[PDB]
């Protein structure tokens, strides 16, 4: 059915990316 | 304000600062209806990009009230005329002399059938037929001339509509189905619908129930299934389903919830006319 | 009280000349037993203890209000009440505003609050740290009462009791000196004195300040000893006036907060407009009294920045951490920026400009003038100690002294180690001890038998001891003293090891030599010795003072020592870097005009090849008062001359004159020079160390003390302060508050871009009735949500140019917050800012079956909760949950749409000039701004719970590139904006957009 979408994928990318981003940008910050 | 020479604050340039503005501005503008006219190009004639958000339809009444409660007096004409010229505004398109042509309309089985498809969401055929509904499937209320006529004058009436999603095939719930309270056997073919006075819990309920369907039958013939749209069905006659109360306490209100069960419904808690509904009177 | 300060604003006056007779027949003493005990009780409950009134300021912890009010938060608060006010009205109906305009203002008011918070605590934690450094040693009086002495605490001395002081001893009050014996007082911390002046019971100056017949509360005693009557006690004395003169001024507006408040008359002044405009729009349609109102107060209140009190406070306190990293500590948080729009900087020499520590600079030898090392880590060149010339000299210097190195003193260098002496003393020690060596083995090797202490007139100090060397057991004698006075005592003089008569040739190269070295600003003691005719004085001949036992003329004059204070180290360069920042550097100081000027030159507060009117006027050898002070573009103002002067003429003195020294300038008159550079309409700081820079310190714009070498009173008056006493912290500052300017715009620009795109959703939804593109919650989570990272960020942007090049800003001109400024944020960013933001609004919208040109009018039945059939384009019904789903879905993805564009927005943001291929992402926390904006709207939308919680769902992927072409767009734009700008300095470009 079209009435289908998959939401929790797209939830489950959305997440993964926002932890990705988070932890590289506190990496950008601590220049050692 | 004003002295030599500027006009508040500083008017010498203007004409420059508010040419810029008229070719910015209008660029900006010309920028944006482009955006929105590939969009707009990227979108479909037939059938719409996303149906998610409107899967489970819901149920909604003839005389669509303030908040969800028909009150008036039985005996003052100026008390139900707003519910009736409603009513009569809603089966208004409904009228035997309303579908004349047997080139956009098809007169269809008198007794609830199977689902109809033609061909596909293209118009590789033409504009499709849109089978007939007739009044008289509605009896004692608004069939025809004869009775009501005050449309539930002596006693409360009200149609109950489901809403139109495209290409939505109705599956009505398993023969096999578990406690549906008293219905009638002809399952397979119609989408069936029950009222009661509160749902899980204890009733105030007093009331008496009389479905008029298709053929004498409580819900909705999947002959009218699926819905081809606005575009390849205009005119579309969707299903209706009269239901009156007979026998009510007259000068206390209560409370009526009807819903419609099958595979294909589903109902929100939060949304209250999704998949279901609610009455007050 | 304004009677008060009108008389405390007035130069002092005094009885100091009287008879003693006349002075114990008014005050009714007992000149040599002071008075009676019980007369001495009964003055001290009469009035009150001697010492100053506790500073009048002692704010209690209901001051936090004080941080919860200002300017700004103000307009946060009238935002807020206005919130409150619309719900208030929104009473009128059942209204849902209980999730959107009642948390608009709490939140409004829990960021003023928490704001009030963070800077109180900064605030409080100075002023804590501030308590700290307080040292407060009790130094007990030595009074004398009843014919006996009796040391008792000091807040215990009442006026007119005889009052003993020894050398090191504190001054306990305000005392019109009987007697004296050698006394030297300090009062280069009152009156700016540098040298130690000699105190006399004798009246020397009509002005009670450089008399010599009194001692002055708070001064240090250098040597000697002295009696007197006390004349003040308390809060009566002289320092007690300053005091409460400098604690009961103003500390004037700092142009930060007022450039804060012009932004905010304009804000507001927009938000009326159109929120009138509007009004005045929506009551032309339909809508009725009531909606209109909660219109109009929607608008106003939306125009609110509610972000950028948090921003711009963390931003001044982030600058203030950086000022306490180097030990610059500001008493107030916003009067950081101040030095960086100073276009004057009156400064007061010893104690701040200088060491205010007397080395010896220049000597004689042989009819040669040879500079010593006169920096304070010894980094100089020394001269050539080979000449015996030198060894006699410096043997004599060493000889005949009071210095004695103190106890303690091992380790330490010879230069900043403590000695018990004079000045010149004390200076003399220390240079003997550097180059000759050690003076302990040296002066114990010469025993002295009889000396004459420096005589109270011609002060002449001598001493005589035996022979140490081998070959000739003559009797030695040394003196040191006024070079005129020795040199009218003595005839013979010493070349190379072998002696000589004066021929009036050498004599007058002498004269001219000591006239050139006097000149210089240094002071000059000349020195002599005689070896003694053993024959006619044996060996056994015990000679007293009593009489002249040694020929006191036909002397052996042997050389002249000369001494002054030097600079601090950071100090010349940092006037250099002052005067290359287009600020002007005026001197001003109540010491003597010689070493003024000579100060002056030497710091570079007067360049080299600058000419004084009387500079002129000696090497032409013409009247003074012939030639054109316009010629003259430096000048010494003389304090006598300055008490006549009319504000015309200390105008005239400071527009027509580059480089200005005021000498001999009393307190007050410090106060009047500061009043009068700010008459000019010109920004002004002060630098200073002692009390008479507490009236100044407290008036200027912004005031700046030194933490050690400087006194308590002008700390209290100073809205900043230097730890570590380093004079280049000043240029730093002077950078510091020119660098945070131009950030800040960039950090305001920024967040005022949001407004366009934030607002404009509510106000067409007004307009073309459409369904609200933007909901409250979203917008929330943008100004305070999302976008402050990025806009603290922005204050990590350096130097776009070099900042000291250019001249200091113009306060009517230069404006923080300016049309340009506006015109570029809400005129044109904002608005393509707004376009990405419905276009994405239109995308989802049209692919979820509702195509823009039907959307038009919908929103009546839209909001309405109980039509549950709602026809798109396609003909299908939907519910009210369903639909205010899919308008839910549009609130977020206008989020992070916004987001998006603020990339663009802060990379732009990032440089009012530059080119950002030239100013470079090389900052990092711009960057993290960037990563961690972007992964907390991906966050809100994507978190479980969050279309139950804020109504924020999860965003189809295609919707996060909506926005994109409108970011690059604005980027691409600007850059070009940022191209055209520096290639045409003009320019249209320049004088419409550039802020
Ligand atoms: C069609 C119209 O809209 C409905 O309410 C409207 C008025 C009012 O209620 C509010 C909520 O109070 C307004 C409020 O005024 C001002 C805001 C807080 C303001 C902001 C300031 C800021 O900083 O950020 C945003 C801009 C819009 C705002 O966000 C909300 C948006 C939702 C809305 O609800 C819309 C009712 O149905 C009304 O009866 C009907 O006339
Ligand atoms: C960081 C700067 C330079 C921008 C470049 C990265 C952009 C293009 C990235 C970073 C954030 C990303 C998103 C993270 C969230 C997901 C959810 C998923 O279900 C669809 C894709 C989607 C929506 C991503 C699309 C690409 C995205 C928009
Ligand atoms: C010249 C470059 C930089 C861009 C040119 C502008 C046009 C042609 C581009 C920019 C943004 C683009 C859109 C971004 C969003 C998508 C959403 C998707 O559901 C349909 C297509 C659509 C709508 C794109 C079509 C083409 C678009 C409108
Ligand atoms: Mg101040
Ligand atoms: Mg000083
Ligand atoms: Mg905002």
């Amino acid at each position: 059915d079209p009435f289908y979408y998959d939401y929790e994928t797209v939830r489950n990318g959305g997440l993964i990316f926002a932890a990705l981003a988070f932890i590289v940008g506190l990496v950008i910050i601590l220049s050692k | 304000s004003e002295k030599k020479e500027f006009l508040g604050r500083t008017g010498g340039s203007w004409f420059k600062i508010l040419l810029f503005y008229v070719i910015f501005y209008g660029c900006l503008a010309g920028i944006f209806i482009g955006t929105i006219q590939v969009m707009l190009l990227t979108i479909s004639e037939f059938k719409p990009t996303y149906q998610d958000r409107v899967a489970p339809p819901g149920l909604t009444q003839i005389p669509q009230i303030q908040k969800t409660e028909i009150a008036f007096r039985p005996n003052d004409p100026k008390s139900y005329m707003t519910y009736v010229d409603n009513i009569d505004n809603f089966l208004k398109k409904y009228r035997d002399s309303a579908q004349k042509d047997d080139m956009i309309f098809e007169d269809c089985g008198n007794v609830p059938s199977e689902l109809k498809d033609r061909g596909e969401l293209n118009n590789e055929q033409g504009e499709r037929k849109v089978c007939r509904f007739k009044l008289e499937w509605l009896g004692n209320c608004s069939g025809i001339n004869d009775e009501t006529y005050g449309y539930k004058d002596g006693k409360p009436c009200v149609i109950i509509k489901l809403n139109r999603v495209l290409g939505f095939k109705p599956k009505p719930p398993k023969n096999e189905s578990l406690e549906t309270y008293p219905v009638m056997k002809y399952n397979p073919y119609v989408l069936p619908v029950q009222c009661t006075g509160k749902r899980d819990e204890d009733k105030e309920k007093v009331g008496s129930i009389e479905y008029f369907g298709l053929g004498g039958y409580p819900g909705f013939p999947l002959q009218y299934y699926p819905y081809y749209g606005k575009l390849l069905q205009p005119k579309y006659l969707q299903p209706l389903l009269a239901v009156q109360f007979t026998n009510l306490t007259m000068d206390t209100e209560i409370r009526i919830e009807c819903k419609a069960y099958g595979e294909n419904i589903g109902y929100s808690e939060k949304d209250r006319f999704q998949g279901r509904f609610d009455v007050k009177i | 009280e304004r009677d008060m300060d009108e008389l405390k604003k007035e130069v002092s006056m005094d009885d100091h000349k009287l008879s003693l007779d006349e002075l114990h027949r008014k005050y009714g003493t007992d000149l040599s037993r002071g008075l009676t005990t019980a007369r001495a009780a009964e003055i001290l409950a009469r009035d009150g203890p001697n010492a100053l009134t506790p500073p009048p300021t002692t704010p209690e912890w209901v001051k936090f209000c004080r941080q919860l009010f200002g300017g700004f938060s103000m307009l946060l608060w009238i935002g807020a009440v206005l919130c409150f006010l619309a719900y208030g009205i929104q009473a009128a109906t059942e209204e849902e505003p209980q999730n959107d305009n009642l948390y608009l203002g709490v939140v409004l008011s829990a960021v003023v609050i928490i704001t009030g918070c963070f800077s109180y605590y900064q605030e409080a934690k100075s002023s804590k740290i501030m308590e700290s450094f307080k040292n407060m040693v009790p130094q007990q009086a030595l009074v004398i009462r009843n014919g006996e002495k009796m040391s008792i605490n000091a807040e215990e001395v009442v006026v007119g009791d005889l009052v003993e002081v020894k050398g090191g001893d504190r001054i306990p009050a305000d005392l019109r000196i009987i007697s004296a014996n050698g006394c030297k007082v300090d009062n280069s911390s009152l009156t700016g004195e540098s040298e130690p002046q000699t105190r006399s019971p004798d009246f020397t100056n009509e002005n009670p300040l450089e008399t010599r017949n009194i001692a002055f509360f708070s001064t240090n005693c250098v040597e000697g000893t002295a009696r007197g009557i006390v004349v003040y006690t308390g809060d009566r004395t002289v320092m007690g006036r300053i005091a409460t003169l400098a604690s009961g001024l103003e500390g004037g507006q700092t142009p930060i907060a007022a450039e804060i408040e012009h932004f905010i008359h304009i804000i507001t002044g927009v938000a009326v407009f159109l929120g009138v405009s509007f009004f005045i729009l929506s009551l032309i349609l339909e809508y009725t009294w009531l909606e209109a109102v909660i219109f109009l107060i929607g608008i106003i209140v939306a125009n609110v920045p509610e972000g950028l009190l948090a921003t711009v406070t963390v931003c001044l306190t982030l600058t203030a951490k950086r000022m306490a990293r180097k030990n610059c500590l500001v008493k107030n948080l916003e009067a950081v920026e101040t030095l960086g729009s100073t276009s004057t900087i009156c400064s007061d020499k010893t104690g701040t400009l200088t060491q205010n520590r007397m080395t010896v600079a220049h000597m004689w030898f042989d009819n040669q003038i040879h500079e010593a090392d006169t920096t304070e880590n010894q980094s100089g060149v020394s001269f050539d100690k080979t000449s015996a010339t030198w060894l006699a000299l410096s043997r004599i210097a060493g000889l005949c002294n009071r210095a004695v190195f103190q106890a303690n003193q091992d380790n330490l260098p010879i230069l900043k180690r403590a000695v018990a002496g004079d000045a010149s003393e004390s200076a003399l020690l220390k240079c003997i001890e550097v180059c000759c060596g050690s003076v302990k083995e040296m002066r114990e090797r010469y025993t002295k038998i009889v000396e004459i202490p420096f005589n109270s007139t011609n002060k002449y100090q001598l001493s005589i001891h035996k022979n140490a060397n081998a070959g000739e057991p003559r009797h030695l004698l040394v003196m040191k003293g006024a070079p005129e006075r020795i040199l009218d005592r003595c005839s013979s003089i010493l070349i190379h090891g072998k002696e000589q008569p004066l021929d009036e040739e050498l004599k007058d190269a002498f004269q001219n030599a000591y006239l050139e070295l006097g000149g210089l600003g240094e002071r000059v003691l000349g020195f002599c010795h005689l070896l003694l005719p053993d024959e006619q004085f044996p060996e056994g001949f015990q000679f007293d003072t009593d009489d002249v036992n040694f020929p006191v003329d036909n002397l052996c004059f042997v050389g002249l020592i000369s001494m002054i204070d030097p600079p601090r180290a950071a100090v010349p360069d940092a006037v250099g870097k002052c005067r290359s920042a287009g600020i002007k550097v005026i001197m001003v100081t109540g010491d003597h005009p010689i070493t003024a000027k000579a100060i002056a030159k030497g710091v570079g507060i007067i360049s080299e090849g600058n000419e004084t009117v009387e500079d002129i006027a000696a090497r032409l050898n013409i009247p003074v008062s012939q030639v054109n002070p316009r010629d003259a573009r430096a000048c010494v103002v003389h304090g006598s001359d300055l008490k006549d002067m009319t504000p015309e003429q200390l105008d005239d003195i400071l527009k027509y004159h580059t480089e200005i020294v005021f000498a001999r300038t009393s307190p007050q008159q410090k106060l009047i020079i500061v009043e009068g550079c700010q008459r000019q309409g010109a920004i002004v700081a002060v630098t200073g160390d002692g009390v008479n820079d507490s009236p100044a310190l407290k008036k200027a714009d912004i005031g700046v003390a030194m933490g050690i070498a400087g006194s308590d009173v002008s700390k209290q008056a100073a809205d900043m302060i230097l730890l570590d006493d380093n004079f280049a912290s000043i240029v730093t500052g002077v950078e510091e508050g020119r660098l945070i300017f131009d950030n800040l715009k960039k950090s305001i620009a920024y967040t005022l871009t949001s407004n366009i795109p934030e607002i404009t959703p509510f106000l067409i939804f007004i307009i073309a009735n459409i369904p609200l593109p933007l909901g409250t919650v979203t917008i929330l989570c943008i100004d305070l949500g999302t976008d402050m990272v990025p806009a603290i960020s922005l204050a990590y942007e350096q130097a776009e140019s070099d900042i000291m090049k250019r001249q200091p800003r113009n306060p009517q001109t230069d404006k923080l917050v300016n049309e340009r400024l506006i015109s570029m944020a809400y005129g044109q960013i904002g608005m393509i800012q707004a376009l990405g933001g419905f276009f994405t609004y239109f995308v989802i919208m049209a692919e979820n079956g509702f195509l823009p040109n039907h959307l038009l009018g919908i929103r009546v039945t839209w909001d309405d909760r109980w039509i549950n059939d709602v026809e798109d384009s396609y003909g299908q019904q939907w519910t009210y949950e369903q639909r205010k789903i899919v308008e839910f879905t549009c609130h977020t993805a206008f989020f992070v749409s916004i987001v998006v564009v603020q990339w663009a927005d802060l990379v732009i943001c990032k440089t009012r000039r530059n080119s950002v291929f030239q100013q470079g992402m090389k900052n990092k926390i711009l960057i993290f701004g960037l990563f961690e904006e972007t992964a907390l709207a991906a966050f809100l939308s994507y978190c479980p719970g969050m279309g139950v919680a804020l109504r924020m769902y999860p965003l189809k992927p295609t919707w996060w590139f909506c926005a994109f072409p409108y970011s690059l767009l604005i980027f691409v734009y600007d850059e070009v904006r940022k191209l055209i700008i520096r290639r045409r300095p003009g320019g249209w470009v320049e004088k419409e957009t550039y802020y």
